[PDB]
RNA sequence: UUUUUUUUUU
RNA sequence: GAGUGAUUUGUCUGGUUUAUUCCGAUAACGAGCGAGACUCUAGCCUCUAAAUAGUUGGCGAAUCUUCGGGUUCGUUAACUUCUUAGAGGGAUAAGCGGUGUUUAGCCGCACGAGAUUGAGCGAUAACAGGUCUGUGAUGCCCUUAGAUGUCCGGGGCUGCACGCGUGCUACACUGGUGGAGUCAGCGGGUCCUAUGCCGAAAGGUAUCGGUAAACCGUUGAAAUUCUUCCAUGUCCGGGAUAGGGUAUUGUAAUUAUUGCCCUUAAACGAGGAAUGCCUAGUAAGUGUGAGUCAUCAGCUCACGUUGAUUACGUCCCUGCCCUUUGUA
């Protein structure tokens, strides 16, 4: 169980999936000493300043190649 | 200047959006307190316009579907008004309050993608783009072959996903999604 | 005579709001704004008045008649008319300053309330039943 | 399985009808029909006596809907 | 009654009176079917190559 | 009294020109002279299938010819009619004269 | 506005009175189901089983008579002139072969 | 979408080296210098001609 | 200063006056089937109010103190959508018969004269006076 | 992951 | 230029563009077609004009009035805001920030009515694609009066165990039924038909006006809005099938032309495997006009009214374009 962590977006790395629909983003943890700063693949039109929500924030995306 | 109320009747700089990621997502107060839900505007001339629509704008927008009910804006709008007395009535609290609350319980936090799927986090827009749909959904569901009115199955939908109770439709379909998604971490 | 002359536009429906100096009149056809159908968007008529301050309006006589479309275009040509003959009114004979501040809080609020919308309809091509969609097709 | 459901008023019913369903926060042809098994057009018109009477306000009373609530 | 290719002999009986010849003497026959052919149905219209 | 002048044709230009040239002659002989009207135009639109059998996709040929019609009104009872009207001539234009 | 179970039966008795003799309670006669009739001439409103009764022979003297309706109804085809090559098929699929 | 055809290019061209004194800086500028230098059959033509002009003199200022 | 004119009331409210004081009066002559026939072919059903003579001649008569017109115009004025089973709607007429007769009995009231040209029926001297009194009996 | 065929002459 | 030659290069490494669109490099130089430009169309705004378009008044008249006003016709001046249709302007990547090879350009901002409105046209080279049943376009073959010419009378092209395609109507309370109340546009007419009278309707009858911004026609459309009853019941959802009567078109209605009235009231309870179309005034719903038309629209071609959800991506499926590569 992974405290619900907010990650506000600071930047798009691009779109993926295997038929585009997924955006690789970064996102940089909010309540967080260290600015955690990390890979997330998302669902859903995202932009820049946009926060998520993730459930559990220990799994990183792999890089876009 | 005059305080705008939705319908008269319902004040907008009352309401708060608990979620922070959805507060720039749920439009109600300042420049988005609108007297009427029915606003003749361009909100899809770019990607982030829909995200200026006012929120009970979306709601009735959402509610003409299954085309028998294609472009009745008007009779969608008379039942997001009946629906609001329900709910204050019933309630007790800002109907609009209500509707907001059902929005941010009502979208996933994580989803599934086929790229066997892949458990993928939810944009906020998208994640209130989903509320609207699964609340509205679900009163559409319950009116059909029932005795029991569109605005009336429409309040209970918003009251149960407000609270967050599993009787409502859509809290039952956001569950099931984050389960899902779980499973494919 | 103090008198002004604005319109308003939407899809096809466009309407004449004639101001005049007079006592705080506002009639749509010769109706009043608080029986004009559909009944559901009358506070979309009573927008201006809410907005502006029923004290700015109660010193004129505004005229509208509107023509074309249908009820919801004309609704909203009638209250851009209104909008637009107000600001014309205090343009032609109130202060600039006065004019501003109604422009602004018009602005504000709604841009259509000043600039007509330009959406008309598409033309149908054939092929279809509609402007872009087609009819079904049958590959076998 | 079919609603049977009653076209006027059995008596217990009827004094169910000024008993209970007046304290109701939300009065509804629908809610009332579903409580009381009566047919909703009934429900309508038992409110219409109630409210004539008194002991309910009405809030809604569109063609399409109605809505009442306790006095 | 002409009924395009014969006369059909028909006598004319009191309860005819105010209808028209042509209902008593049929213009084509009665359809009796006949076991479909190759067109009918999608699955039998392959013919093989050799 | 009123001399309709109806000065009709499928091209702008030449219609325009000759309309323009019965203004000038009237003003000249200094007459009431009514500007151009402009009545609507009319179009007729013939559309057809393009192929001469039945067979393609089916694509339409939309044609459409136009008409322009354009009234003078003059008060006129003296003979400068016959001359404005006689001097000013054009091949695509019709023009007609009533005693409205 | 009532329910038919609050009638008494002399309501039903006039009613009934009214259907049988609409003629007398000033009914017209395009009113009818049944008018002119082409065996009696009577003009009447044919009631519960006198339809069927009526219906029965009604096809019978088609039939009897051998009018191309008649014969179109006792084949158990479309009698109003349809198109029957598509639609009207109740049948079972037949296949090739 | 907004490059310029070599029609439009060809024309800006020619009409630089021909009246560099008269084309300034100003869209409404070299709009009103065309109108009068060269005869063109279009106004979105003329207009699409003008304004690479000027995006001509924005860079002739900085260099050759 | 308002509620002066038909045109300044509900036009339900209208109408529904009308017809009260129409049914009032005592000297609208009904026709004798006006228990007994549909009002147009696009109806199913015969009218559900006993009374709809007198709303309909209510009705003829608030719409003449709006425009004139005549039996043929009426009868698209209250025409409409005619459902033709397994067939798309179309447009569909209502009866002539009832119009007319409402018409000729607004007329033996004296509420209802011929048109001066002679090309329709028009609100009468006395109709007018009748229905601004009604209006302004609304009120409120 | 699976994915075999396409009569003769012209 | 390169190869004996078929053939290459020009017609590109790269960047960019909806684009062989441009920048640029370059054994090629200079050109053409196509693209673009262009024509029509939609905006938004200023000069010309309007007894076939209208307003603001002035003047008569007649209603109400809370007495201060409202509504209404019938008409002689001032003016074109509205209407019409000519002539023009207006937007272009032009201004600001970022980025890019000092480019081509791209993103965002501002200004703005608008920062890609929709169509038309549309190359080289092809297909044994369709059309001899459009043609006084047509070769060859056949036939030419016991005709395959032409006309006349009947019938058929609709015939029904069945399979498929395009569709219309529905399965219902976001509804149906009776009222009440109201808003179009494209366009048509010698045939449209106003308006009186009769008729329950269908329709009948006497005819006005119009060959038209003049009359039909202020085109009183539907969906939609407000009310009344109905309430989860195949029922007031649905209106297939069938009986009787009945108008209208036409020489003629049977194999029911179509419409009207009463009656009968079927499947259908949201549709399996599959599969189509679609990115904003769009989809979808909704009606209207025109073509066909003596009569007959569930079709097509257009027009408006009400009006969204989703995305602003990708090459995973289906394909397309360019380069390299392998090929029996």
């Amino acid at each position: 169980m992974d405290k619900l962590t907010l990650a506000r977006v600071t930047k798009v790395i691009g779109r993926t999936g295997s038929q585009g629909q997924c955006t690789q983003v970064r996102v940089e943890f909010i309540n967080d000493q260290n600015n955690r700063s990390i890979i997330r693949n998302v669902k859903g039109p995202v932009r820049e300043g946009d926060i998520l929500t993730l459930l559990e924030s220990e799994r990183e995306a792999r890089r876009l190649r | 200047a005059p305080e705008v109320a939705l319908f008269g009747k319902w004040s907008l700089q009352s309401v708060n959006v608990s979620d922070i990621s959805l507060v720039d997502y749920i439009p109600v107060k300042e420049k988005s307190a609108k007297y009427l839900p029915h606003s003749a505007g361009r909100f899809q001339v770019r990607r982030f316009r829909k995200a200026a629509c006012p929120i009970v704008e979306r709601l009735a927008n959402s509610l003409m579907m299954h085309g028998r009910n294609n472009g009745k804006k008007l009779m969608t709008v008379r039942i997001v008004k009946h629906a609001f007395e329900i709910i204050y009535l019933l309630t007790g609290e800002n109907p609009v309050q209500v509707l907001v609350n059902a929005v941010i319980n009502s979208g996933p936090r994580e989803d599934s993608t086929r790229i066997r799927r892949q458990a993928v986090d939810v944009a906020p827009l998208r994640r209130v783009n989903q509320a609207i749909w699964l609340l509205c959904t679900g009163a559409r569901e319950a009116a059909f072959r029932n005795v029991k009115t569109i605005a009336e199955c429409l309040a209970d939908e918003l009251i149960n996903a407000a609270k967050g109770s599993s009787n409502s439709y859509a809290i039952k379909k956001k569950d099931e999604l984050e389960r899902v998604a779980k499973s494919n971490r | 005579v103090q008198s002004v002359q604005t319109f308003g536009r939407k899809k096809t429906a466009t309407a004449v709001a004639h101001c005049k100096k007079g006592q705080g009149l506002i009639k749509v056809n010769g109706r009043p704004l608080e029986f004009l159908e559909p009944q559901i968007l009358r506070i979309k008529l009573q927008e201006p008045l809410l907005l502006v301050g029923k004290e700015r309006f109660q010193d004129v006589d505004i005229r509208i008649r509107v023509s074309g479309g249908g009820h919801v275009a004309q609704i909203y040509a009638v209250r851009q008319a209104l909008a637009k003959a107000l600001v014309a009114y205090y343009h032609k004979y109130v202060d600039e300053q006065s004019k501003r501040e109604l422009k602004n809080i018009f602005a504000a609020y709604d841009k259509s309330l000043l600039v007509a919308d330009p959406r008309r309809r598409e033309s149908k091509k054939f092929g279809g039943p509609g402007a872009r969609a087609r009819y079904q097709k049958s590959y076998r | 399985d079919k609603l049977n459901n009653m076209v006027l008023f059995d008596q217990a019913t009827y004094d169910k009808l000024y008993k209970e369903v007046i304290t109701y926060k939300l009065i509804t042809p629908s809610v009332v029909s579903e409580r009381l098994k009566v047919r909703a057009s009934l429900a309508k018109a038992g409110l219409k006596e109630l409210q004539a009477k008194g002991l309910v306000k009405c809030v809604v009373h569109h063609h399409g809907q109605v809505v009442y609530t306790r006095a | 009654i002409y009924n395009g290719k014969v006369f059909n002999q028909t006598e004319i009986k009191p309860e005819m009176i105010g209808f028209y010849l042509g209902e008593f003497a049929i213009s084509y026959k009665p359809v009796k079917h006949g076991r479909p052919g190759i067109g009918a149905t999608h699955s039998s219209r392959f013919i093989p190559l050799k | 009294h009123r001399i309709r002048l109806t000065l009709t044709s499928q091209n702008v230009k030449p219609l325009e020109k000759v309309c323009a040239q019965l203004i000038d002659g009237a003003k000249n002989e200094h007459l009431i002279v009514k500007g151009p009207i402009r009545m609507p135009t009319k179009v007729l639109r013939i559309t057809t299938r393009k192929t001469p059998c039945g067979e393609g996709s089916k694509t339409w040929d939309r044609f459409q010819m136009r008409i322009h019609k354009r009234l003078i009104n003059l008060h006129a009872p003296a003979e400068v009619l016959r001359q404005i009207t006689s001097i000013s001539i054009e091949p695509g234009v019709d023009i007609e004269v009533t005693r409205a | 506005n009532k329910r038919a179970g609050e009638l008494t039966e002399e309501d039903f008795d006039k009613i009934v009175t009214i259907m049988q003799n609409p003629s007398q309670y000033k009914i017209p006669n395009w009113f009818l189901n049944r008018q002119k009739d082409i065996k009696d001439g009577k003009t009447g409103q044919l009631l519960s089983t006198a339809v069927d009764n009526k219906l029965r022979e009604d096809l019978e003297r088609m039939k009897k008579i051998r009018l191309h309706r008649g014969l179109r109804h006792y084949w158990g085809l479309r009698v109003r002139g349809q198109h029957t090559k598509t639609t009207g098929r109740k049948g079972r699929t037949v296949g090739v072969s | 979408s907004r490059v310029r055809t070599k029609t439009v290019k060809k024309a800006s061209r020619v009409l630089i080296e021909k009246y560099y004194t008269r084309m300034t800086n100003d869209f409404h500028n070299n709009k009103r210098v065309c109108d009068e230098v060269a005869i063109i059959g279009s106004k979105p033509l003329r207009n699409k001609i003008a304004g690479y002009i000027t995006h001509l003199m924005r860079r002739i200022e900085r260099g050759p | 200063t308002r509620a002066t004119s038909i045109k300044d009331v509900d036009q339900h409210e209208a109408t529904k006056s009308i017809a009260h004081f129409l049914k009032k009066s005592g000297k609208v002559k009904v026709p004798e089937w006006s228990d007994l026939v549909k009002l147009g072919v696009n109806k199913e059903l015969a009218p559900v109010d006993p009374d709809w003579f007198y709303t309909r001649a209510a009705s003829l008569a608030r719409h003449l103190y709006f425009r004139p017109a005549g039996i043929g115009a009426f009868k698209k004025v209250y025409g409409g959508n005619k459902r033709r089973g397994v067939a798309p709607n179309h447009f569909q007429t209502s009866a002539g018969n009832c119009l007319r007769k409402a018409v000729q009995q607004l007329e033996k009231i004296k509420w209802v004269e011929k048109h001066p040209d002679g090309k329709g029926r028009i609100l009468s001297k006395q109709g007018r006076k009748d229905l601004d009194r009604i209006a302004t009996s609304l009120r409120s």
